[PDB]
């Protein structure tokens, strides 16, 4: 079944990666 | 108001939008060279099949008044132009086209997706598998149709899943096809391929337009008869199989949903 | 109205004693009757400034929606609150595009008004709750009584008793005064206290010695005089009324702001109406073209650039509320450094309004003592003993004490009991030589003459304390000439000399050169008593002469002056590097005021006015030629017949001008006359009689400690410490808040291009709407609203302070070269980014570009549920939406990466990025956080819906990669010529 995307697991690879530049620019703010 | 400059901008602009739409032109030029002829890159967003409707319906809904002739000549025009595809006389020589089983018949993969061979063959199907669909004014028939997808494999439930009731069990090659709305004001009849209420497995799966031009598929005429003339009905009409899926928001996966109305 | 303001005023002191007392029908040694005083109460009103226009209320937020700025946001968000209605009538579709839009403009522009509101509210109480006025009693004759009254109740007729200390109650007329001096630094802005005597002097009402005039306060000795004027009939009173209700006027800021629009929305209806006329040609009947020119707007009007505006200048502000500088308006951050010409009061202003120690001559050397506040400067000398024998005298010969209880504050700040001159020397001995009570405690003061008229001078006889020759001692102080015309001998270095006629003309020499600075110059010596005439119980008779007051050692000179500020003359030179133009506009005499000029720097060395020529080559007055006089000085009485086109002209021919003796009325009129050039003035004054000057300047600027109310009432900007090179650091904050303004709009109206087009070519080239509006909300408010305030902190590409002043006519803040950039330039390979992203989704999930021409008809098309791609497969109504709506994702995405690049090439206007490096911290968090936010307006569990957001293919965000590198490049090539060619067509086409 070629017609299949893991769009669950981008989902859950991007929002884990749009919550650690949240963090580091509040690393660089808050120095 | 500046003058003698004038020659400066536009020849700036001139030679500056040249190049610009020189290289967006040149991007979408490479962005043209990744993808194939015989087959899109992503699918995964028809993944449901979607059930279209013939009778061009403004929103859902067929009212219209059998003592006028005219009442509905819209539901007619383009139900015919569906149908002129259909033509005997379009599809005569084996070329491209192959007698496929009178009945539903098993699927068979011609080859891969490739323009290795040459335009992959395509099974015919006879504007007679629709009886009585005049067309009738009393009860207008309404056809329907499976959308196109490529490589789709449609596979009809098994014997283990099926409720009250759609009937008779084709599993061989067939996808069932019910229709429903309680409120059972209605007479249900299927006018199919082997006459048979689904659709024969002896047409998928079904190779691009650009590997199979001329391609036609399968129809599946459904016309009431015995019905109310003085009320909206809500009736909807339902695909079966494993790889048949369904939502919330589009109310045209695998399924329509039609308010006819034969007012007069 | 005020045009009788503007005039000098009339009185009556040239009246006899008599008849100003048979036509006020009072009494001069009785004062009218408590029933003739109610009487003529009621018949005018109370002693006091009628109460001023300042009851604001709510209703104030309403100004916050006056700024031409907050209009659009208005005019837009109901002009697009109307979109929803007109096609509401017929089909609900688009409810939360117009709908939603209309509500958060909206929105919006009642937060922007709370910033603003904010500011003039805390701005208030900050500076409310300062030193309080509360008016005190008067004394006053009624029947002969002495008593003490409500000051409101003084009414024009009774007699007033002042004394030292108190203030003047209301207008007077002296008719009795002994010794009598009192403080013009309200009306003259002149410190040194001005003698009062019944008798009339000069003709003119500001002259005159038997008028002492309201706000004033009586610095010593005792008088009495009728009252001719109360409340706003008072002299300074009629100021304070055309001082307050003057007209506020418009700001230089505000002025771009006003024509920035008339930009904006000049091209807003010019492709508004451009593409009504096209969608017609292109098959649109009469309810579509038009349903369209209403749309050029949201695309065409920055939503998020107005909160941009404003947090940028309040945040500045807020920079300098940092350095002691504060604010009550929020436009006035900026006009410090649009300024070219700066007018400023003397005293109170440059000065510090305090008789100080100046110079002294003792040992036949000229030395000059530290006169700024904090003693910043140095000490002269201590060693030799002449010094000691002046401190001494100085110190011990005077009547001035330190108010009780003040040991807390520093010695230059504590009040002291005594007049001008005496309370100088107090502080110049107490600070140098410890404490003064020492030496009148060791040195017991037996008999002595206090000051006498007619002597000239004021001595003492004192025990010494030495165990050795503790004999009497006797010390005098006064006038140069009258101490030295009794004296015999002159402490030179500890032992005693003869009066030669070499000293007694080095001593001449001195005496006209500290005078020549405009100093007060007095005159020291001792005598040591001869023991023999003299017992240990001797009986000195003060009345007759029982001791020798010829022939004394004379011991030396010390002059004072009003002494200029701490940094004050520093100051002024930084704006005269800067290219501002500094002008003197002080009601004093010329004398002292060409004075502190040259001291200050408005007139620097060898600069000369027309009378300088004309003393050096002694001749004539009209016989030098006006043109070679650099410098010039007015005094107020040439003034009076001086036309506005003869002010012009002495303001176009002369660099360092100083307008003296001026009235209020006039400040205004130089002011004016400047503004007349087309400048932008600033007015700095702290004296009553400065107001109607510094609420016409563009921007004015007020002492905060030593300023009176209504000078701080009119005034724009508080120095809460007075320290005056903040407004160097003022007008560079303000030059460099002036670009980075530039770049910010750069910036964000660059993001414009990339977000109207999408909606243009969707009905030229009839393809799917590649943008959505929610989309452009997530931009406009969502991720290009960090970037953007983040600008407000470049540096200075340059030393800006080494620049002149802009000419505010013509290099505006918001010219067409910024527009030709972001819109003809930048913003359109912002546009074509947007668009590979975009066929690049259709293409990737099968509809080449090719296909799409025309197919938005039957896309759009919510039946067809079977519209066909270019590999053959059909698509439902909701599928190929949902790639529509992740079209506009990316499309989202994909600007965000080419805001990355702008926000890069913007931080800068002429230096390469690799120049300037990357010092912006929070510049950077912005990257971070705009992108954030993209990311997360994709993959968010829900967003699918409430912002129709879908998330995005790995392979999707580098869509605009290759593009956004493009810009960075294009910009910091272009940068490097501007820099190489410094002519230019590189530059002056499109260098900001
Ligand atoms: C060709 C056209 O396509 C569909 O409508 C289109 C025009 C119009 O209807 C609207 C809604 O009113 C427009 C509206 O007008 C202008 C917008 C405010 C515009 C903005 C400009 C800006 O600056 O920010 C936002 C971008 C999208 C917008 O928010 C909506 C989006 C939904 C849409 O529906 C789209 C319908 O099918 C219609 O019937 C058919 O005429
Ligand atoms: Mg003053």
């Amino acid at each position: 079944d070629p017609f299949y995307y893991d769009y669950e697991t981008v989902r859950n690879g991007g929002l884990i990666f749009a919550a650690l530049a949240f963090i580091v620019g509040l690393i660089i703010i808050l120095s | 108001r500046t003058g003698g400059s004038w020659f400066k901008i536009l020849l700036f602009y001139v030679i500056f939008y040249g190049c610009l739409a020189g290289i967006f032109i040149g991007t979408i030029q490479v962005m043209l060279l990744t993808i194939s002829e015989f087959k899109p890159t992503y699918q995964d967003r028809v993944a449901p099949p979607g059930l279209t409707q013939i009778p061009q319906s403004q929103k859902t809904e067929i009212s219209f008044r059998p003592n006028d002739p005219q009442s509905y000549e819209s539901y007619v025009v383009s139900i015919v132009r569906f149908l002129e595809k259909y033509k005997d006389l379009a599809q005569k020589d084996d070329m491209i086209f192959e007698d496929c089983g009178n009945v539903p018949s098993e699927l068979k993969e011609r080859g891969e997706y490739n323009n290795e061979r040459g335009e992959r063959k395509v099974c015919r199907f006879r504007l007679e598998w629709l009886g009585n669909c005049g067309y009738k004014d009393g009860k207008p028939c309404v056809i329907i149709k499976l959308n196109r997808v490529l490589g789709f494999k449609p596979k009809p439930p098994k014997n283990e899943s099926l409720e009250t009731y759609p009937v008779m069990k084709y599993n061989p090659y067939v996808l069932p096809v019910h229709c429903t709305g309680k409120e059972k004001v209605g007479t249900m009849e299927y006018f199919g391929l082997g006459g048979y209420p689904g659709f024969p497995l002896q047409y998928y799966p079904y190779y691009g337009k650009l590997l199979q031009p001329k391609y036609l598929q399968p129809l599946m005429a459904v016309q009431f008869t015995n019905l109310t003339m003085d009320t909206e009905i809500r009736i909807e009409c339902k695909a079966y199989g494993e790889n048949i899926g369904y939502s919330e928001k589009d109310r045209f996966q695998g399924r329509f949903d039609v308010k006819i109305e034969v007012k007069s | 109205m005020d045009e009788l303001k503007k005039e000098v005023s009339m009185d009556d002191h040239k009246l006899s004693l008599d008849e100003l007392h048979r036509k006020y029908g009072t009494d001069l040694s009785r004062g009218l009757t408590p029933a003739r005083a109610a009487e003529i109460l009621a018949r005018d009103g109370p002693n006091a400034l009628t109460p001023p226009p300042t009851t604001p209320e709510w209703v104030k937020f309403c100004r916050q929606l006056f700024g031409g700025f907050s209009m659009l946001l208005w005019i837009g968000a109901i002009l697009c609150f109307l979109a929803y209605g007109i096609q509401a009538a017929t089909e609900e579709e688009p409810q939360n595009d117009n709908l939603y839009l209309g509500v958060v403009l909206s929105a919006v522009v009642i937060i922007t008004g709370c910033f603003s509101y904010y500011q003039e509210a805390k701005s208030s109480k900050i500076m409310e709750s300062f030193k309080n006025m509360v008016p005190q009693q008067a004394l006053v004759i009624r029947n002969g009584e002495k008593m003490s009254i409500n000051a409101e109740e003084v009414v024009v007729g009774d007699l007033v008793e002042v004394k030292g200390g108190d203030r003047i109650p209301a207008d007077l007329r002296i008719i009795s005064a002994n010794g009598c001096k009192v403080d013009n630094s309200s009306l003259t802005g002149e410190s040194e206290p001005q003698t009062r005597s019944p008798d009339f002097t000069n003709e003119n009402p500001l002259e005159t010695r038997n008028i002492a005039f309201f706000s004033t306060n009586c610095v010593e000795g005792t008088a009495r005089g009728i009252v001719v004027y109360t409340g706003d009939r008072t002299v300074m009173g009629r100021i304070a009324t055309l001082a307050s209700g003057l007209e506020g006027g418009q700001t230089p800021i505000a002025a771009e702001i006003e024509h920035f629009i008339h930009i904006i929305t000049g091209v807003a209806v010019f492709l508004g109406v451009s593409f009504f006329i096209l969608s017609l040609i292109l098959e649109y009947t009469w309810l579509e073209a038009v349903i369209f020119l209403i749309g050029i707007i949201v695309a065409n009007v920055p939503e998020g650039l107005l909160a941009t505006v404003t947090v940028c200048l309040t945040l500045t502000a807020k920079r300098m509320a940092r350095k002691n500088c504060l604010v009550k308006n929020l436009e006035a951050v900026e006009t410090l450094g649009s300024t070219s010409t700066i007018c400023s009061d003397k005293t109170g202003t440059l000065t510090q309004n305090r008789m100080t120690v100046a110079h002294m001559w003792s040992d036949n050397q000229i030395h000059e003592a530290d006169t700024t506040e904090n003693q910043s400067g140095v000490s002269f000398d201590k060693t030799s003993a002449t010094w000691l024998a002046l401190s001494r005298i100085a110190g011990l010969c005077n009547r001035a004490v330190f108010q009780a209880n003040q040991e807390n504050l520093p010695i230059l700040k504590r009040a002291v009991a005594g007049d001008a001159s005496e309370s100088a020397l107090l502080k110049c001995i107490e600070l140098c030589c410890g404490s003064v009570k020492e030496m009148r405690e060791r040195y017991t003061k037996i008999v002595e003459i206090p000051f006498n008229s007619t002597n000239k001078y004021q001595l003492s006889i004192h025990k010494n304390p030495n165990t050795a020759e503790p004999r009497h001692l006797l010390v005098m102080k006064g006038a140069p000439e009258r101490i030295l015309d009794r004296c015999s001998s002159i402490l030179i270095h500890g032992k005693e000399q003869p009066l030669d006629e070499e000293l007694k003309d080095a001593f001449q020499n001195a005496y006209l050169e500290l005078g020549g600075l405009g100093e007060r110059v007095l005159g020291f010596c001792h005598l040591f008593l001869p023991d023999e005439q003299f017992p240990e119980g001797f009986q000195f008779d003060t009345d007759d002469v029982n001791f020798p007051l010829d022939n004394l050692c004379f011991v030396g000179l010390i002059s004072m002056i009003d002494p200029p500020r701490a940094a004050v003359p520093d100051a002024v030179g930084k704006c005269r590097s800067a290219g501002i133009k500094v002008i003197m506009v002080t009601g004093d005499h010329p004398i002292t005021a060409k004075a502190i000029a040259k001291g200050v720097g408005i007139i620097s060395e060898g600069n000369e006015t027309v009378e300088d020529i004309a003393a050096r080559l002694n001749i004539p007055v009209s016989q030098v030629n006006p043109r070679d006089a650099k410098a010039c000085v007015v005094h107020g009485s040439d003034l009076k017949d001086m036309t506005s086109e003869q002010l012009d002209d002495i303001l176009k021919y002369h660099t360092e001008i100083v307008f003296a003796r001026t009235s209020p009325q006039q400040k205004l009129i130089i002011v004016e006359g400047c503004q007349r050039q087309g400048a932008i003035v600033a007015v700095t004054g702290d004296g009553v009689n400065d107001s109607p000057a510094s609420k016409k300047a563009d921007i004015g600027v007020a002492m905060g400690i030593a300023g009176s109310d209504v000078s701080k009432q009119a005034a724009d900007m508080i120095l809460l410490d007075d320290n005056f090179a903040s407004i160097v650091t003022g007008v560079e904050e303000g030059r460099l808040i002036f670009d980075n303004l530039k770049k910010s709009i750069a910036y964000t109206l660059t993001s414009n291009i990339p977000e109207i087009t999408p909606f243009l070519i969707f009905i030229i080239a009839n393809i799917p709407l590649p943008l959505g509006t929610v989309t452009i909300l997530c931009i406009d408010l969502g991720t290009d609203m960090v970037p953007a305030i983040s600008l407000a902190y470049e540096q200075a590409e340059s030393d800006i302070m080494k620049r002149q002043p802009r000419n505010p006519k013509t290099d505006k803040l918001v010219n067409e070269q910024l527009i030709s950039m972001a819109y003809g330039q930048i913003g359109m390979i912002q546009a074509l980014g947007g668009f590979f992203t975009y066929f690049v989704i259709l293409a990737e999930n099968g509809f080449l570009p090719i296909h799409l021409l025309g197919l938005r008809v039957n896309w759009d098309d919510r039946w067809i549920n079977d519209v066909e791609d270019s590999y053959g497969q059909q698509w439902t109504y909701e599928q190929r939406k949902i790639v529509e709506f992740t079209c506009h994702t990316p499309f989202f995405v994909t600007i965000v990466v080419v805001q990355w690049a702008d926000l890069v090439i913007c931080k800068t206007r002429r230096n390469s990025v690799f120049q300037q490096g990357m010092k912006n911290k929070i510049l950077i968090f912005g990257l971070f956080e705009e992108t954030a936010l993209a990311a997360f307006l994709s993959y968010c569990p829900g967003m699918g819906v409430a912002l129709r957001m879908y998330p995005l293919k790995p392979t999707w965000w580098f869509c605009a990669f290759p593009y956004s590198l493009l810009i960075f490049v294009y910009d910091e090539v272009r940068k490097l010529i501007i820099r190489r060619r410094p002519g230019g067509w590189v530059e002056k086409e499109t260098y900001y």
